[PDB]
């Protein structure tokens, strides 16, 4: 349970690039930017689109689908920059790719930070 | 889980401070960083384009920024603006058009201020000819251009009057402007000479009391402007320095380099030894704590290379800032006590401000 | 003395390189830094707003940039553009309007290219649906989307044809587009599957010859697309790795991570040991030099933590780039020789390019 | 004197904040930015206005009037940042003041770099 609920967990843990659900983040962790893992910092707008990663949970041993939605429309947060690439693939598998700005379709495409939204267990 | 927006800042207003990051290495992406001074947590930010300036509304509800845009940044039409932002949602609400002469420069408090009653923003222009611009916040309009202030610089609000402020002029005196309820000049007055521009230049940063302001000089003297009446009465110098201090050439240095704790009359000043021509912006070796009633120093503490400060009266706090890091001090007693340092609060900031809690 | 403008770059074109600084920390103020590779001297720069991309015209006269503006940066109307800059004066000449879907992303070469004849700029779009955009440089016009490239990514020009290029598609094959004189698609073809997207994904960066391109995979295999004939012939894998290499889990890693020296057939690749899922963008422990004819490694040298490279066929040089520093190598012999390092060429660059010399 | 002609001097000397004529420079030296002491980097525009002051030349013992013109209309050069303050004064002596953007009246006011133009003997 606690492994799946970052708001209860240690902030130093969730604000680390090694936190299990941040396994394909290329950008600033929103939880270090005045937001949380699932809420944009005030005045930044969620992206409707994202890259997706599957990350291994070290507690329950299961793999989970993570949607790396960005928060957009504010200039770069600059804090907790990560560049993790587990299962990341190039732009010919576009929704697995994290070298593009997933704010690209927002009303304002300026990239602020990246979130790590837990969708559920990897599909089976 | 679902990512949501629309959230407010997670800490109460009374915890918030505003670190104006010029980002001089990339000055087109200046911003305000919002921190919780109680724990160092980053709370959010407001983008401010090229060389932004910032203040918080006196009622605490809004953040005001001043900036310059161009259609294509480095080319195209210029737009100088004030923006109104919600303080809790950190969202843009309104743009107020300015003439294309708002001051572009480092973040001294006195370049972007407001009347005590909060109804008017009062800002410095330079084209390079100087004037003071008045923005009516409720109307969202630039309503007055105080050409009487030509050759003067910076805005010192009078906290004992609703719509009055002073500016430092080229004669070494002060021009006082009293605005009407429409934001137009209702009256003005000029003080006698307070300081010699050539022989004892003052730093522009006031140590501001409710009814008077103190200024420190390049050579460590103190001048005052008492505005308890309609006519400002000026005095000084008295020296910050005793004979021992003079032997080591102690002088003030910094940017927003002074502060006043109103309840006690203590004035805080950044100082460094081996003063000489060209050292007026040097980082603090020490912070000196002066009793403005007795005109004597009461304490001195390490300066942590600070350049700018600000004071919160009601919680008895002083923040200092070395360009990148913010130090939080308890000044409830004459010797400041360091509570914490917020590392990496900015890349290139010369200004920090508390969220106002005192109301209007 | 009098300060004057209007000056040209001080070093001749053949000395120049272009370091595309994303300035990711302040991505709205990205820029191109121009350096003299022969002595490390900074020559000038071109501002490129939010996440700029850059290339030099094949004829060496102009610098092309691609960027995004908004009326108020973080709000207001979006303008995606190509800009044409004079190479010698580093001045803006022309803006070419794009639809608001130009690719925003890290600076892989293949996102912003041109036809061999120089007549068309060929760029990647993502809305997030992908298409290729064609810009007629003569006309200063956007032609239309190459919708046939949906589900594909990046642009690999065919150097043996005037206005043809390929893209890598989600089926693991290549789509070839042949433009007419108006920049519209005149014909196209699709190769057979070259690589398994699931089992042996390739890096998009080509090691490009005049009539063929090689690609390396996440697991250190090599694939090729030969476009000497009417239609593309694909092959691979062959392995970069011997038994010893495999035992230490050597694999490629980087961004613009490969290069081809066309006259010798030597392929340059950044490599690191202890490869596993997630290490495909790791800095180079080494640079390996492969003979593409014999399919054997001919040299290995320290990687200097490089991530991206580029090759100059006319001077037999390789540049490498670790994000901030540019290394200059002589590659006229199988073992590269390090000539110098240019420190602090960028804050956050993943792409360096030579100013073109010759190349007809 | 050689001390008056930076184009004839060692570049490392001229590109230093302690070079004698850079005595009230707040910003990036244009000579490190692809320009020279008296020429803007390509594609940046001189400011028609500037802060001014005098600097002492320890090589010939004389004092010189300096005009600290900027080059404008390109984003920050970032190289050779100086913050020297000899005889610099606040904004109530405006033309002696260096905490303002002397590109403020240019067609594009984006600050690129600053320099130190020798006007003559003080
Ligand atoms: C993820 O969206 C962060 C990012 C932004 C811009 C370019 C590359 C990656
Ligand atoms: C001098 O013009 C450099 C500068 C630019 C912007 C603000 C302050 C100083």
């Amino acid at each position: 349970h606690i492994s799946l609920n970052p708001d209860l967990a240690n902030e130093d843990e969730v604000n680390s690039c090694d936190y299990w659900r941040h396994c394909a983040v290329d950008g600033f962790l929103c939880s270090c930017c005045g937001g949380t893992t699932t809420t944009c910092p005030p005045g930044s707008t969620p992206s409707p689109i994202s890259w997706i990663g599957t990350c291994h949970n070290p507690h329950d041993g299961k793999d989970y689908l993570i949607s790396y939605h960005d928060c957009c429309g504010k200039t770069a947060c600059g804090r907790c920059q990560c560049n993790t690439q587990t299962r990341e693939r190039p732009g010919y598998e576009f929704f697995l790719h994290n070298d593009v700005n997933w704010c690209m379709a927002n009303e304002n495409s300026t990239f602020h930070c990246t979130t790590s939204v837990l969708v559920g267990l990897a599909k089976n | 889980e679902v990512l949501t927006g629309g959230h407010s800042v997670s800490a109460p207003q009374e915890n918030r401070i505003y670190v104006m990051d010029s980002v001089f290495m990339h000055l087109t992406e200046s911003r305000v960083h919002v921190y919780d001074y109680t724990n160092g947590k980053f709370l959010g930010m407001v983008p401010t384009a090229f060389n932004g300036h910032v203040q918080v509304s006196n009622d605490g509800k809004k953040i005001y920024t001043m900036t310059t845009y161009h259609e294509r940044i480095t080319r195209g039409k210029r737009s100088d603006v004030v923006e109104v932002w919600d303080a809790d949602k950190l969202t843009f609400e309104k743009e107020i058009s300015l003439p294309p002469k708002r001051v572009q420069g480092l973040n001294y408090d006195g370049l972007f201020r407001q009347t005590t009653d909060g109804k008017f923003i009062v800002l410095q222009n330079a084209s390079p000819a100087t004037s003071i611009g008045i923005v009516d916040v409720a109307k969202g309009d630039y309503v007055e251009d105080v050409t009487a202030a030509a050759g003067c610089w910076s805005v010192i609000p009078q906290p004992n009057r609703p719509r009055s402020f002073m500016t430092i002029c080229g004669d070494g005196g002060l021009l006082t402007i009293n605005l009407g309820e429409d934001g137009k000049v209702a009256s003005q007055s000029r003080s006698k000479q307070m300081f010699s521009v050539k022989d004892d230049p003052i730093f522009i940063a006031p140590a501001l009391d409710k009814d008077k302001a103190h200024f420190v000089s390049y050579y460590g003297n103190v001048y005052s402007a008492d505005f308890s009446g309609d006519e400002v009465k000026v005095d000084g110098p008295w020296s910050l320095l005793n004979d021992e201090d003079k032997a080591k050439n102690w002088v003030p240095g910094g940017y927003n380099l002074v502060g006043l704790h109103r309840a006690s009359g203590r004035m805080y000043v950044f100082m460094h030894p081996d003063g000489k021509e060209g050292t007026h912006k040097f980082p603090a070796a020490e912070i000196w704590v002066m009793d403005t009633k007795t005109k004597q120093r009461v304490a001195r503490i390490p300066g942590r290379d600070a350049l700018s400060m600000t004071i919160d009266q009601q919680r008895n706090l002083m923040l200092t800032l070395d360009g990148g890091n913010v130090n939080v001090y308890d000044i409830s007693q004459p010797e400041p006590k360091l509570l914490r340092t917020i590392e990496g609060a900015a890349e290139a900031s010369l200004q920090v401000q508390f969220h106002p809690v005192g109301g209007t």
